[PDB]
RNA sequence: UUGACAUUGUGAAGAGACAUAGAGGGUGUAGAAUAAGUGGGAGCUUCGGCGCCAGUGAAAUACCACUACCUUUAUAGUUUC
RNA sequence: GUUCUUUGUAAAGUGCCUUCGAAGAGUCGAGUUGUUUGGGAAUGCAGCUCUAAGUGGGUGGUAAAUUCCAUCUAAAGCUAA
RNA sequence: UUGACCUCAAAUCAGGUAGGAGUACCCGCUGAACUUAAGCAUAUCAAUAAGCGGAGGAAAAGAAACCAACCGGGAUUGCCUUAGUAACGGCGAGUGAAGCGGCAAAAGCUCAAAUUUGAAAUCUGGUACCUUCGGUGCCCGAGUUGUAAUUUGGAGAGGG
């Protein structure tokens, strides 16, 4: 189970020989094919810190420009909009809302080839912006796959506890399980090769 | 299960004060014992598969399962057969290929 | 016991292992007669399900019957009827090859009165049992409260009306709604339910 | 009579998928350059080679999970004719 | 009814607890061929091909997926009226 | 060389048993046509006659891999009811059941599957006598590729 080998727990934490945070992958194995309909496409809730530094670019005003800098990154307001229309993409994404949704008229000419920005299909716009914020910086994990039946996400970090993190691959093992269609093969937990990006691979 | 103590209902019954007295031995004939779990893998490392119980588990290792049960549903009889199958196959393909 | 061991791998005929034996004794049958004695049951462990016991009186025999169907005796062909009564390979029999192997072999020991048998072999031209017959002359089986029935003539020729086994699984002498127009006595209970009786009384 | 399957097996060559670990090459113009290409990246490392805050395009490289498109590229076991 | 051998370091019956606890396979079923039948997505029965399992399998009179309840125990046999 | 084991033999050896008859009533397989449909091809007749094989005085069957959906009944059969109904069917002519209720009659069970293994304790035949449908001494063989004892699901056994 979870609670023998690393996992996203205690033994590799004397792995590590490097002097950064780095954040693990969970690889999981579960067979689909190469049509538009079968995969789990949803985001997995995470409850605790993942401690990735992913800095955003917050734009809020009123008394939504001040519940902006206690667990959320960059605080700006609804002058910032003529900010980053340049050539500028200092933030891995962003976050708008009901007072940003008028001023989303001039942050979409440089955010369409990727598409970082706020629309309607992988939610940004919100009025409670301190409660979205413990699920972008702790990562809620983003999903889309590709064509073939493998499948990587991210949990947190492994320079923390061990029972603090067995609860954020814990909402994960039930997440990938559930919007994994019923157009898929034996097993939805299966193959586990747990590598982060220095070490060995612990399975389950 | 209690009824309703009328004519019909989800309940379309009597209400009378059960007795339920210990259940029959001929309860327990899909008990396997000591004696059958032992001898049945015995004998099963000695008989082994067959043709078609090959081509079978290269057939869900090298497909699906989906496709499998629909091979021996043809090679065999009920979809209820079938589920039983796999799942024997497939304590044979990790219990063996890895441990 | 080696019973619980040969009779599940007795359930597993589809192995390489069984499929080799088998080669070499349907030949053996294959180079013997059609009807002969075999000295001792190569499955003790079915034999002794029917009821078997090693020695005096237990004779153990061999039959190699041929396969397809029954092809009506017509000469040329020749029917006389209607085209769903005119039929002539797609005949079958109501009997099944073992019950039908056993009334052979008992019109060459009649003195014996045989029990039941199973199946050892089959290629595609013949097919091959093992039959088990037993012999009401010996004082050990004469007497002996377990075959007592045997020696009386109620006991006499039970594979020649079908008292046995798979003869009361092809004339369905069990219990059931499909087997209700045979229960007991298919023609009796026929012949029952088209009686016009009448008492001394017309109600 | 003709096809199908049972009967009905042991091999050899030749084409041939597959389960598996290594390897390998593809946006021609710009960016001295090797782009369907995503996420982590300021370092992995006794070096520092590239980097990189920088820059150009339809698209940024070692740190690459291979989650990949792909290989009739080499095989430890089975396979269709 | 009268009478002779002690059946016997024989066996049967019950009360409490523990471990257990084996119940018939070229059979079941299925497809299909034909046949019988009150049997209707197949009533039984025989053929041939395939070819079972054990919290299992048979049946619940409409085939089927799916989650269930009932209900018993085939593939051995014997018995008067 | 001597002695077994396996399998297949020989005899006017020993001791046995089979066929054929009958066939009113019962148990199988094979199997019609006529008739009717105002024709006649499915159908009906009929799962009948004849034919081939097997018994007894009854015979076969039978103690549920049942019938039910009840406050469940509870081996076989027969009769009254069901009901000439459900269903079947050129949906045509026609054919064609069952559980139940009532009652007569009433019977129960045993073999494989288990280490007797501190003991093949089991049984045939010969032969001696006898208390002669049978008992018992002695000798062979059966037979350990499994005979008694015990136990068959309703249980029940190894133990205490």
């Amino acid at each position: 189970v979870k609670e023998l080998l690393k996992y996203s727990n205690e033994t590799k934490k004397r792995n590590f020989l490097e002097t950064v945070e780095l954040q693990v992958g969970l690889k999981n194995y579960d067979p689909q094919r190469d049509k538009r309909f079968s995969g789990s496409l949803k985001l997995p809730n995470c409850p605790r810190p993942n401690m990735s530094i992913c800095i955003f670019g917050d734009a809020f005003d009123v008394d939504r420009a001040k519940s902006c800098g206690v667990d959320a990154m960059s605080v700006d307001d609804l002058k910032k909009l003529n900010k980053n229309k340049k050539l500028i993409k200092k933030l891995s994404k962003k976050y708008n809302a009901f007072i940003a949704s008028e001023v989303l008229i001039k942050q979409v000419p440089r955010l369409l080839g990727p598409q970082l920005s706020k629309a309607g299909k992988f939610p940004t716009p919100v009025s409670h912006n301190d409660d979205l914020y413990g699920k972008v910086t702790d990562v809620r994990s983003t999903i889309k796959f590709q064509l073939k039946k493998v499948l990587c996400l991210a949990v947190a970090v492994g320079n923390v506890e061990m029972e603090e993190d067995v609860l954020v691959n814990q909402i994960l093992m039930s997440v990938n399980f559930f919007v994994s269609l019923l157009k898929k093969n034996w097993q939805n937990v299966g193959s586990l090769v747990v590598k982060s990006s220095m070490g060995p691979a612990f399975r389950l | 299960t209690v009824k309703t103590g009328i004519a019909i209902g989800l309940n379309k019954g009597k209400k009378v004060t059960s007795m339920t007295p210990a259940p029959k031995i001929s309860y327990k004939k899909g008990a396997a014992s000591n004696r059958t779990k032992f001898v049945r893998s015995l004998v099963r490392e000695i008989a082994g598969l067959s043709p078609y119980e090959r081509r079978l588990i290269d057939l869900i290792r090298n497909s699906g399962e989906k496709r499998a049960r629909k091979v021996a549903k043809k090679r065999l009889g009920s979809f209820t057969r079938a589920k039983a199958k796999v799942e024997e196959m497939n304590n044979i393909i990790a219990a063996s290929r890895r441990h | 016991g080696a019973y619980k061991y040969l009779e599940e791998l007795q359930r597993k005929k589809q192995s390489d292992v069984l499929r080799f034996l088998q080669r070499v004794r349907v030949w053996e049958y294959r180079q013997k007669n059609v009807i002969h004695r075999a000295a001792r049951p190569t499955r003790p462990d079915k034999a002794r399900r029917l009821g078997y016991k090693a020695k005096q009186g237990f004779v153990i025999y061999r039959v190699r019957v041929r396969r397809g169907n029954r092809k009506r005796p017509v000469p040329k062909g020749a029917t006389y009827g209607k085209p769903t009564n005119q039929g002539v390979n797609e005949l079958k029999y109501q009997r099944s090859l073992r019950a039908t192997a056993e009334e052979r072999v008992g019109r060459r020991a009649a003195n014996l009165r045989v029990l039941n048998s199973y199946w050892v072999n089959q290629d595609s031209t013949y097919k091959y049992f093992e039959v088990i017959l037993v012999d009401p002359q010996h004082k050990a089986i004469r007497r002996d409260a377990r075959y007592n029935w045997i020696c009386d003539p109620v006991h006499k020729h039970r594979e020649a009306r079908g008292l046995t086994a798979t003869g009361k699984k092809s004339r369905g002498i069990n219990k059931g709604h499909k087997f209700n127009n045979t229960k007991a006595g298919r023609r009796k209970t026929w012949k029952r339910q088209n009686t016009l009786s009448l008492w001394r009384y017309r109600k």
